């Protein structure tokens, strides 16, 4: 169980698949099986993708952390 | 097709929460005991 | 869409169609106005 | 800030009094006159007048007021 | 209310009042302090009752008739920002309106009520659904590559999206950039506010109770002519507490009613609230003490005790019960622990 | 660190053990009815 | 909005009803009617109307909820005379009743188009 | 404590004393009316 | 049923926003009922739907809607042949029920001019909006004959929206109430002693004892009876005070004879028989 790229169903091989934020489900349109294993939300982590530091802090928090670069002084 | 569903004996259905649901009804904080009774539902509008 | 923003200095409309930093003729600063939806609003009387 | 038309409490007119109000106000300097002229005469009445504040001149006051 | 211009100011939390009306029973010394130019409510009829015994503990009753004309009507006043700042050294945001084919990561929303700009057009009906601002960004640009076009390309999802608890309308969208180099946006949301039941009020007297309740004109009880009140207060709440100056003010407000003339409410003078006052109302035609009978709203009796009616001033607090509210049966879970979100 | 997310400064312990974050529930504000019985709550309906 | 609309209080379904015929069990030759979307309007004057019929023993009203809108009556009577015809003779009655006020009301409001003094 | 915690005060509690007071004589018209919001009744009227 | 109470009606004064009324011989409980009904039952025309076109004034949208549907229509041209908009099963909104406003108005001038209800036109035919110099044909008005004034337009605005005006009652929402406030009062002499009034001197006279000078101090009557009830509907200005209460009285009976035949129905449903 490994070529999952973003829809499938054990019964017919799903196309499309939307991602409710009022619920966090996969609501399948032309069944409705769910693929299950929910993690973190798409809508709900927004403010914490991507951009996930407050107002451009990067100094990169991996090694060699220094606050600074752009916008950091 | 909502309407038209197979459904056989052994399934799980989500669906509202009826009248004659026994559920609890703390207080938060709780100081005593009797702070953590249940109660039955009753839908009535407003969010009171 | 002819709506393209309103000054609000000299309460001019642009009505131009491109990407310009909120820019205006005359007038340079930045308080930019915006028209009204075009569309059937309905509202209510109680 | 505008005068509402029928009061909260019985449902007599008076938001077409304020203008009528002001006017009493500069030839007569009596507040227990230009209340029984204009058909106030319960209490619930004179409530909704006197207790009521004109703010919308000075709000109509500023130039910025056409976009 | 709090200040004159509010068509300039857009603060997240601005409540205002459709009919400021001043304090009837007031003070010489707030008139130096701007109070009676902008107040913070009305002055509602409190009439002193029992009615069913809904209003027990910190909450009174109400009229649903007189929330229908223009009592304690408020608009909630929310404004929203989002910086169009850099994302790196090629990557930046573009402010434009995708489709569904030509971008990824629209979760289920669509563009239906959008701009060609990227914003939202004021008088829009804006729900918990809708997008307020719609905004794209890229990162990989030239490492996804190899017959990897398409329409999408790396077109990243990072539109606004409202969250969902407003159902209001867009009122004001204002465009401007900030010291910082940067063109953002600036819109506010117009939603409308009812004394519904359950929203937490206050009193002037420090008696607070929230809307127990609210019925109709017709289950009210009314006295003689017809004078139905406005809010029903316990009258068991003035000696638990002791807030005998909840009675001055529904006292003195019926005095002035009757006379029509702004009395002083000095709590330092020579003038005798207790025997003049209670003489003086007699005059008019009611009772010296200020207590009335009612009639049954519901088989016509008469009331065997008084109900002591009054006008009394109000107030009401900023906390919404629609609001505060938080219910959930299956959504978001977070990955760290396998917990629910924060709120 | 490692020590600091199990000794119980908001770690595992505290933050989780002792205070986390459940489902299904409800919380508004209470309003008085003696007209209802001893055991039916209050249910609005936006939450049912 | 999360109460119910303001059409709603008066106006039925369409798989509800109005008045509803049912039998008690428990004393015997009696009826618990069943009125749906009604206030104390109207329960307040059946109760009136079965009183002062001697014909009648017992007569009440009760509602199951204030902020709802349903009402009940449950009547008993002699085990000779039917409860059915108790409150259908009422509800005649009382339009009867009001059907003479209306006309004693047009020939007062038209016996002075000039004035009475 | 071997006591109860169910209180009966406030508006419950003055109405109380009050309806057992002397100088209270319900007329035939308030009987039946107050029977019938019995939520329980065996459906006897008691004597006079 | 054979012995019943016949009713007693005496008109006192009647005038054109008020009008008082003596009943008489009559139960308790019909004096509280016919309370309800000279409020929240008369069928009033009334703005329902809006719509907002353009506006630059100081005063948004949601702030002239309220206070559109608060203005009192007068309903004196038989309010009663209009269908309502959910039995009417037409296309949303029809000429035959709604009624078309519309409104235009454009302040060029540098002084502040008052915008009325008068600049609120209709697209619908000849019928009679609101009371604005227009009924009123006797030159015997109050000082200028208005009833609301919509806001003061400044040099540089503008005011353009529609509206409708549906079919609707007071018991929907409170903007249909034709009647201001109802009066009522019987036996000033406290008969039936359902209070106690503690030191009758205290306790003023009113207005409806004067028929009755009596000055024994609130005078005992063990065998009393509800007798002669007093009214004074005075309304609001959105029908004529006598006519109001000539337009519950028969909608009053057609909500009676509507159980009437519901109560037959269900007895041909049920295998009960009355015959
Ligand atoms: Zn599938
Ligand atoms: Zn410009
Ligand atoms: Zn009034
Ligand atoms: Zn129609």
């Amino acid at each position: 169980l490994d070529a999952l790229p973003r829809v499938t169903c054990p019964n017919h091989p799903d196309a499309i698949l939307v991602e409710d934020y009022r619920a966090g489900d996969m609501i399948c349109p032309e069944c409705g099986l769910v693929v299950g294993d929910r993690v973190i939300d798409v809508g709900s982590e927004w403010r914490t993708f991507s951009n996930d530091k407050a107002t451009k802090d990067p100094s990169r928090v991996g090694d060699s952390q220094n606050p600074l670069l752009s916008d950091g002084d | 097709k909502p309407s038209d569903l197979h459904l056989q004996t052994g399934y799980k259905v989500e669906r509202h929460m009826c009248d004659g649901d026994i559920v609890i009804f703390n207080r938060q904080p709780t100081l005593h005991k009797m702070s953590m009774m249940g109660h039955r539902v009753r839908i009535l509008p407003w969010s009171t | 869409q002819p709506m393209i923003y309103i000054c609000g200095e000299c309460h001019t409309e642009n009505e131009i169609k491109s990407r310009d930093p909120i820019r205006c003729r005359e007038c340079g600063y930045r308080i930019m106005y915006k028209k009204r939806t075009k569309r059937l609003v309905v509202f209510d009387a109680r | 800030m505008i005068i509402p038309v029928r009061c909260f409490t019985c449902g007599k007119i008076v938001g077409n009094k304020w203008e009528a109000y002001l006017g009493l106000l500069q030839a007569e300097y009596t507040e227990g006159d230009a209340l029984d002229a204009l058909g106030l005469k319960r209490y619930c009445c004179r409530r909704m007048l006197l207790a009521h504040v004109d703010l919308i001149e000075k709000l109509l006051n500023y130039a910025p007021l056409e976009k | 209310v709090y200040i004159t211009n509010f068509h300039v100011r857009m603060d997240t939390l601005a409540h205002v009042l459709y009919y400021p009306q001043k304090p009837l029973v007031t003070t010489r010394s707030m008139e130096y302090l701007r109070f009676r130019e902008l107040p913070a409510g009305i002055n509602s009829i409190v009439a002193i009752a029992s009615y069913t015994g809904y209003n027990q503990e910190d909450s009174v009753i109400m009229n649903r008739s007189a929330v229908d004309r223009g009592f304690f009507r408020s608009v909630f006043y929310r404004s929203y920002k989002e910086q169009e700042s850099k994302k790196g050294f090629d990557q930046e945001e573009v402010f434009e309106k995708p489709t569904r084919e030509t971008c990824q990561g629209m979760r289920h929303a669509i563009y239906d009520k959008l701009d060609d700009d990227g914003l939202i057009a004021p008088g829009v009906r804006v729900s918990g659904d809708d997008v307020i601002i719609g905004k794209t960004v890229t990162l990989p640009e030239n490492e996804d590559e190899l017959e990897s076009t398409n329409r999408r390309y790396t077109k990243r999802d990072c539109s606004t999206f409202l969250r969902t608890s407003e159902t209001g309308i867009v009122d004001q969208v204002m465009v401007t950039l900030n010291q910082e180099g940067y063109k953002f946006c600036k819109i506010r949301v117009r939603s409308v506010r009812i004394p519904q039941i359950g929203d937490k009020f206050a009193s002037r007297h420090g008696q607070k109770g929230t809307c127990g309740i609210q019925y109709r004109q017709e289950d009210m009880p009314f006295t003689c002519e017809g004078i139905t009140p406005d809010i029903i207060i316990n009258p068991h709440a003035i000696p638990s507490r002791m807030t005998i100056g909840h009675l001055i003010e529904c006292l003195q407000g019926k005095v002035s009613a009757n006379k029509g003339e702004i009395g002083d409410a000095t709590p330092f003078n020579d003038a005798v609230n207790v025997q003049k006052i209670s003489n003086l109302l007699s005059d008019y035609g009611y009772h010296l003490r200020g207590n009335e009978v009612l009639y049954n709203g519901f088989t016509g009796r008469k009331i065997t005790s008084q109900i002591f009616i009054g006008p009394t001033y109000y107030q009401r607090l900023k906390h919404m019960v629609d609001d505060k509210i938080h219910s959930r049966a299956r959504g978001p879970i977070q990955i760290l622990n396998r917990q629910p979100m924060e709120g | 660190s490692l020590k600091q997310r199990l000794k119980g400064k908001e770690g595992r312990v505290r933050g989780n053990l002792m205070g986390k974050r459940v489902d299904f529930s409800a919380r508004t504000v209470i309003t008085p009815d003696p007209n209802l019985s001893i055991d039916q709550v209050g249910v609005p309906r936006s939450i049912a | 909005m999360n109460a119910p609309p303001a059409f709603e209080s008066f106006l039925l379904f369409e798989g509800e009803k109005k008045i509803t015929i049912n039998k008690d069990t428990k004393v015997p030759n009696a009826c618990l009617f069943t009125i749906n979307k009604e206030d104390h309007t109207l329960g307040n004057i059946i109760k009136s109307q079965l009183l002062k019929d001697p014909q009648v023993l017992f007569a009440g009203y009760k509602v199951p909820h204030p902020l709802e809108h349903k009402i009940i009556i449950r009547v008993q009577t002699t085990p000779d005379y039917s409860p059915q015809e108790a409150f259908t003779n009422a509800i005649t009655d009382l339009i009867s009743e009001l059907s003479l006020l209306e006309e004693r009301f047009r020939v007062a409001i038209k016996d002075k188009q000039e004035g009475i003094e | 404590s071997n006591r109860p915690v169910m209180g009966i005060v406030q508006d419950t509690l003055t109405a109380v004393r009050k309806f057992t007071k002397r100088d209270v004589f319900l007329e035939r018209g308030e009987v039946m009316n107050l029977l019938m919001f019995l939520s329980t009744w065996d459906g006897k009227v008691p004597q006079p | 049923m054979p012995y019943a109470n016949q009713p007693t009606v005496r008109i006192t004064e009647l005038t054109d926003e008020n009008v008082k009324f003596i009943i008489e011989n009559t139960d308790l409980a019909v004096a509280n009922s016919i309370r309800r009904v000279f409020i929240a039952e008369v069928p009033i025309i009334a703005i329902d739907w809006v719509q907002i076109d353009a506006n630059s004034s100081v005063l948004h949208d949601e702030f002239i809607a309220h206070r559109l549907g608060l203005i009192p229509l007068i309903s004196d041209d038989i309010v009663d042949k209009l269908q309502y908009s959910r039995d009417c099963t037409c296309e949303e909104f029809c000429p035959e029920c709604s009624v078309e406003f519309t409104l235009d108005v454009r302040c060029n001038e540098d002084q502040t001019r008052h915008v009325t209800s008068r600049d609120l036109i209709s697209n619908s035919p000849r019928v009679i909006p609101v009371t604005s110099r227009n009924r009123d044909n006797d030159p015997n008005d109050y000082v200028e004959q208005d009833d609301i004034l919509i806001v003061k337009l400044r040099k540089g605005q503008e005011l353009r929206l529609r509206a409708y005006a549906k079919k609707g009652f007071g018991k929907e929402h409170a903007k249909w109430n034709p009647t201001a406030g109802v009066a009522f009062e019987y036996d000033p002499d406290n008969a039936l002693r359902h209070t106690v009034y503690p030191k009758p001197e205290e306790w003023p006279k009113s207005e409806y004892s004067e028929l009755d000078e009596d000055e024994s101090q609130a005078p005992y009557d063990p065998n009393g009876k509800p007798e002669r009830f007093y009214y004074n509907v005075e309304s609001c200005g959105s029908l004529r005070p006598e006519t109001i209460v000539l337009s519950a009285l028969s909608g009053l009976k057609k909500k009676l004879s509507d159980l009437q035949t519901q109560l037959s129905h269900e007895i041909q449903s049920d295998v009960l028989t009355i015959n």
